[PDB]
């Protein structure tokens, strides 16, 4: 009946081979063979052309010859001039030619039943022709192919083994191991960014379904399969074919279920002919929409189709609406003549329009042809201006309506509480998407909301509950005083970049965001902020400050909301008093003088000046945004971990805060950092508990400080998470360190128990008892001023000082020697090229950089005393970025310490000297093989400011001394030069 | 290819690893045989339309970053295969 | 295409050298590759467009500087627009028009 | 037929130009109706505008 079935029982294979993949290849053949596939034998090319003139002869009804089937192959089928897409635009878009039959007539030739499925053939075929392969003819036409791997084989390795003429129409690559199974499309990406697109077919309640048999067994039914590769895969024009993720297929099957039945009833303009979809945020809700659009298009008897989001995310989503080409995306813009002209023009048969549009046609016109027509409504972001007034003149001159919604804000329990409730406005849950099958999914990241306790002296108010006195009662001392606004600042001052994964100067970073609930607030507190960093730059003329902006314009306005959300900002500029407005100006105009930017705070200037804030706070060139309601609710940004809060939140709005960090960039992000400085845990207690169960917390969040030093065994898998300080025990007792590691099992499950300590240890290092236990690595025997005021920093009293104390961590120094060792085996198989198993922690390695900076920096304080074993450390440091290694030694294996004054001076002479043995050994280069001067010289220069070197700048040849028009042209001496020119430029990239 | 022997006429040398470096350098092998001198040698021979599959040999093209797809102008309009022969050969 | 060949003729390298298909009003690309150092061109004049516009093409990225589009007559200007978009911090460009685009 | 007009398909047409054309008696004059090809890019394309 439907395509995602709830109630399946499953089945067990044992087996029914454990191991082996020709075995699980007869179990699926005998599978799909029951489920009505036809299991017959084609080996050769020609012979798949004879089997398609079988079928297309059946499906079409008619007659070719022998010279007829070959002008339909040469003229339409398999033009060889044509690609994969055009085969995909032809599955998808262009699937009836028009052929010229021998009696001289003219008629239609299909490829695939767009609209009777069930008159469709299907077959499966086997391998031809370094693997396996399983193929599925649909109507002879190959279009799902499976591979097969071993039992062990990663899922990575599931990609790494990547004419003929036929084989160009496939869209699903279809791969497992037998006991996870996933699909492809489009062949994207190499290994690196094929895990963006990696899916898994699952049951309407959102729980998985991974193994191989129940996959086939489900996801392969011929109703099913037929109905996915038909019509629900977008060609997106062009080059882009989007397939979705099932519970969106669910959600358009369940809306058009209960929309037949409602028809069927007769029972429409009712909630029980309405209902909603409450999918979360960030599952791609869009796609969905305009599939449930295009499929109300199809729809036998429906006359208009409505779109209503909230403003101006309206005609940003409708030029976002181009999946079809020309997708009939009109808008009258404000044109309630415009609009009643669309509806007396036909075949827009979409139509998007705002809910003020529709009230103002509504209240305008009152005599349109629609009142009587077959009507289906789809909602979005619905605020609360006129939410049930529009809905008043949507019952008052309506006859047929079909209303539905999506939204991430249920109303029905204790949202709103004085509002009809979105069960009552629209009926059935239709469909539900929740945030944490989406989290267990890989597309949002995990939370760690903590609250600050950290001043006694508002404590109580910190910790205060009473909602009535902290509306009323606050104020700008008992809640917002200068030492405790001061305090806060130095605890955001102090751990910015710990928590911005600043601790290196090579280190990647990323940008923060402070929001609170009063303007006065944000007012002091970039004067705040400014005062303190100038103060804390004049404590030794060493400390880098932060680029602090921030914005708003007015205002908490209306109540616009339930309970709780943000009260929407609007675009009057002065509306508050030059208190507040100049106040905003002159930041705008100190960031003009530091910018170059030419936005005043007009009525134009101000919002493109918020757009270009928004576009240049996401590149990570802005250290820290204050925030009072804005980029809360539509602002993304995919390189922002740590949201920072004071402020008193609800049920979901303060879910759409928290979203405001949990995109997933890569596996240097794990989760958000929510640090609030006024107690709030509770509230999302209630957030989750309405979301879900008293599972669903632990699911979401976070684990307590010592859960993740000596690690857990989760309660739900088992799993033997060993911790931190367990790791170091073993990798302490267990190889005698450092380098005396030469079976290579024994290497291989070294680099896995410290890949396995480093993802450890990112993960511990959001945590601040962690940042204090690592940065007591630095003792002062004594030193009590400075002891006492680091702990103060730190708000760490003597009682927990002491068991830090007791608590020891491993030596740096031991570390070091690991992470080279580490660089040194992923080295080793760097050249050739049991080892296609082992993995790799690439990402960390790519962090913790140090560009030469600190490297120098250290050279420099490396008074002045010891002298030659500065240089033992030197090059103990070098690692990551160690192909500039020795050159470095013959700067100050060459020149003298004496020489160099300070940091600059050695810098800059590490500069001149760094471009001084460029040149001279870039005079080698040219000499050594008779390098033609200025070709090469061209060449080189280009390959420094393209920072890398390749085979293409095809003009390489004038570098060449002689001659490769020659057919024995062997490389001579092309692959000799060039891999001096790629070692030339790896040690010299950026530098000279 | 004949910056030096140079030959008006060429040969079947089958030496795919040494095709495909003017295949990334200068993206495209013309062919073996199927270059203009050589087909000038067999001028207003029956027939023309091979030219159709001279060109699929540039637009093989894919590795790496094609600029093909280009070369679609030479239609066939034309009214007989012989109009065309002669045509075309003159 | 002739363009193309016109391109290909004149012995250039395969190195990125191309142009693609496709309006600059309707698919302006590209502009994640780069803002450019020294442009030129020939816009044609009188050219008239899509109005005024129904998308949202006043809230693009180089319209809404200007705060008024170029409408259908007077379909000249988005060119220029457009042009100074897609350029540097230094770098000069250079453009032609009629001097009929007086006031207008 | 413009009854059944926007109805799929639209190529019976050129089966209607059968019709006319069979004319053998008595003295044709046929051998006319061949002006309205098909180009047209895809199927519904030909449709939605040959019926417009």
């Amino acid at each position: 009946n439907f395509i995602v079935l709830d109630k399946y029982i499953k089945a067990e294979p044992t087996g029914d081979s454990y191991q082996s993949e020709s075995d699980l290849e007869r179990e699926l053949i005998q599978d799909l063979r029951n489920q009505g596939y036809e299991f017959i034998s084609v080996k050769s090319q020609s012979a798949m052309l004879a089997n398609v003139r079988e079928q297309l002869q059946n499906l079409n009804g008619v007659v070719f010859n022998d010279s007829e089937w070959r002008r339909f192959t040469e003229q339409y089928l398999d033009n060889p001039s044509d690609g994969i897409l055009d085969k995909t635009r032809k599955i998808h878009i262009d699937y009836i030619c028009d052929f010229i039959f021998d009696d001289e007539r003219l008629e239609n030739i299909y490829l695939i039943d767009k609209k009777n499925l069930m008159r469709n053939k299907v077959q499966i075929i086997q391998q031809f022709e370094n693997r396996y392969d399983v193929t599925i003819l649909v109507n002879g036409l190959p279009l799902v192919q499976i591979e097969l791997k071993k039992r062990g084989v990663a899922i990575r390795e599931a990609f790494n083994q990547i004419e003929n003429s036929l084989f160009k129409y496939l869209q699903l690559f279809v791969i497992s191991n037998g006991t996870d199974t996933r699909y492809f499309a489009n062949t994207t990406k190499r290994d690196k960014n094929s895990f963006d697109f990696t899916m898994n077919w699952a049951k309407s309640d959102n729980t998985l379904i991974k193994d191989l048999k129940d996959f086939t067994a489900t996801c392969f039914q011929k109703h099913t399969l037929l109905n996915v590769l038909v019509n629900y895969s977008v060609f997106d024009s062009s080059q882009t074919l989007l397939v979705m993720r099932p519970y969106q297929i669910a959600a358009t099957e369940r809306i058009l279920w209960k929309i037949k039945s409602s028809f069927t009833a007769k029972n429409w303009s009712k909630p029980e002919s309405g209902g909603y979809i409450w999918h979360t945020t960030g599952s791609g809700k869009t796609l969905t929409s305009f599939k449930a659009a295009r499929l109300a298009t199809e729809l036998d008897f429906i006359d208009k189709v409505f779109f209503v989001v909230d403003r101006k995310d309206l005609d940003y989503q409708t030029m976002k609406e181009y999946q079809r080409f020309s997708p009939d995306s009109v808008n009258g813009s404000e044109n309630t003549a415009g609009l009643k002209r669309n509806l007396d023009k036909d075949d827009n048969k979409i139509i998007v329009t705002t809910i003020q549009k529709l009230n103002n046609l509504m209240k305008a016109e009152s005599d349109l042809p629609v009142y009587n027509q077959q009507v289906v409504f789809i909602f979005d972001e619905c605020h609360r201006s006129q939410f049930g007034e529009a809905q008043k003149n949507l019952k008052k001159k309506f006859k047929r309506y079909y209303q539905f919604g999506f939204t991430g804000t249920p109303i029905f329990p204790e949202n709103a509480l004085g509002s009809e409730t979105t069960a009552s406005v629209f009926g059935r849950e239709l469909h539900s998407y929740v945030i944490t099958d989406a989290i267990r999914d890989e597309k949002v990241l995990k939370f760690k909301v903590d609250y600050n306790d950290v001043r006694p002296q508002f404590k109580s108010l910190e910790t205060e509950t009473d909602e009535k006195k902290l509306s009323a009662a606050e104020n700008q001392q008992a809640f917002l005083h200068p030492m405790r606004i001061q305090e806060i600042t130095q605890y955001i001052l102090n751990n910015f970049r710990q928590k911005t994964h600043r601790t290196f100067p090579g280190s990647k970073g990323f940008n923060a965001m402070l929001a609170v609930s009063s303007v006065d607030a944000a007012k002091a507190y970039y004067a705040t902020f400014k005062r303190l960093q100038e103060e804390a730059a004049n404590k030794s003329a060493t400390y880098k400050p932060l680029r602090i902006a921030t914005i708003f314009s007015f205002a908490a306005n209306e109540e616009q909301n339930a309970i709780g959300e943000i009260s929407d900002e609007t675009f009057d500029t002065s509306a508050m008093d030059s208190s507040a407005k100049e106040f905003l100006d002159a930041a705008i105009r100190e960031y003009n003088s530091h910018f170059k930017t030419n936005f005043s705070t007009d009525s134009n200037g101000f919002q493109n000046y918020y757009r270009d804030l928004a576009q240049r706070v996401k590149n990570q060139d802005i250290d820290l945004l204050i925030v009072v309601g804005m980029f809360l609710t539509g602002f993304d940004a995919p390189t922002l971990n740590t949201l920072f809060v004071d402020k008193n939140l609800r049920y979901h709005g303060l879910m759409q805060a928290f979203s405001r960090t949990n995109r997933i960039y890569d596996a240097t992000k794990t989760f958000g950092n929510i640090v609030t400085f006024r107690d709030l845990e509770r509230s999302t207690i209630d957030a989750i508990t309405l979301f879900g169960d008293k599972n669903t917390k632990n699911v979401v969040l976070e684990k307590s400080y010592t859960e993740y030093m000596e690690g857990f065994t989760d309660a739900a898998t088992g799993e033997a998470k060993r911790g931190f300080m367990t790791v170091v025990s073993e990798l302490e007792q267990r190889f005698p360190d450092p380098t005396s590691i030469e079976s290579e099992k024994e290497k291989k499950d070294f680099v896995k128990l410290f890949g396995e300590y480093l993802r450890a240890e990112n993960i511990l290092q959001n945590y601040d008892e962690f940042a204090t236990l690592k940065a007591l690595q630095q003792i002062d025997l004594s030193d009590p001023v400075a002891v006492e005021k680091f702990k103060a920093e730190h708000y760490v009293d003597d009682e927990k000082f002491a068991e830090l104390q007791t608590i020891r961590l491993p030596a740096d120094r031991k570390i070091q020697d690991y992470r080279s060792a580490y660089n040194d085996i992923r080295d080793w198989q760097r050249r050739e090229k049991d080892w296609d198993d082992v993995v790799f922690e690439v990402d960390l390695l790519k962090s913790q950089e140090i560009n030469l900076d600190y490297i120098l920096g250290l050279i420099f304080e490396h008074n002045r005393g010891e002298m030659i074993e500065e240089v033992k450390r030197l090059i103990r440091s070098s690692l990551g970025n160690r192909a500039k290694e020795g050159l470095v030694v013959d700067f100050i294996q060459q020149t003298n310490l004496d020489d160099l004054p300070d940091k600059a001076s050695i810098i800059d002479a590490f500069f001149t000297f760094a471009q001084r043995e460029q040149q001279r050994e870039a005079e080698a280069l040219i000499k050594e093989e008779n390098l033609n001067e200025d070709a090469a010289k061209r060449y080189i220069r280009t390959s420094l400011k393209r920072e890398y070197a390749t085979e293409n700048g095809t003009e390489l040849n004038e570098t060449l001394p002689k001659l490769s028009p020659l057919n024995p042209q062997y490389k001579t001496k092309k692959q000799a030069v060039f891999q001096k020119i790629v070692s030339f430029i790896e040690k010299f990239k950026g530098v000279g | 290819i004949e910056a030096g022997t140079d030959d008006i006429k060429d040969d079947a040398i089958k030496t795919k690893g040494y095709f495909i470096y003017p295949s990334q350098l200068f993206c495209n092998v013309a062919a073996k045989a199927n270059t203009n001198d050589r087909l000038n040698a067999d001028l207003n021979s029956i027939f023309v339309a091979i030219e159709s599959s001279a060109y699929g040999y540039p637009s093989e093209a894919d590795i790496k970053g094609l600029f093909a797809d280009f070369d679609t102008t030479s239609n066939r309009l034309g009214n007989t295969v012989k109009d065309k022969n002669a045509r075309l050969a003159a | 295409n002739l363009a193309r060949m016109n391109m290909f003729l004149h012995n250039i390298n395969y190195d990125k050298f191309d142009i693609k298909l496709g309006n600059t009003l309707t698919e302006p690309h590209f502009r994640d590759e780069k803002p450019f150092d020294a442009i030129v061109s020939n816009p044609p004049y009188s050219v008239k467009w899509i109005g005024s516009d129904d998308p949202t093409l006043i809230n693009d990225e180089r319209f809404a500087p200007a705060g008024v589009l170029a409408p259908k007559s007077k379909a000249d200007f988005a060119f220029v627009l457009h042009a100074l978009n897609y350029l540097s911090a230094k770098g000069r460009a250079a453009i032609v028009c009629f001097p009929g685009i007086f006031y207008r």
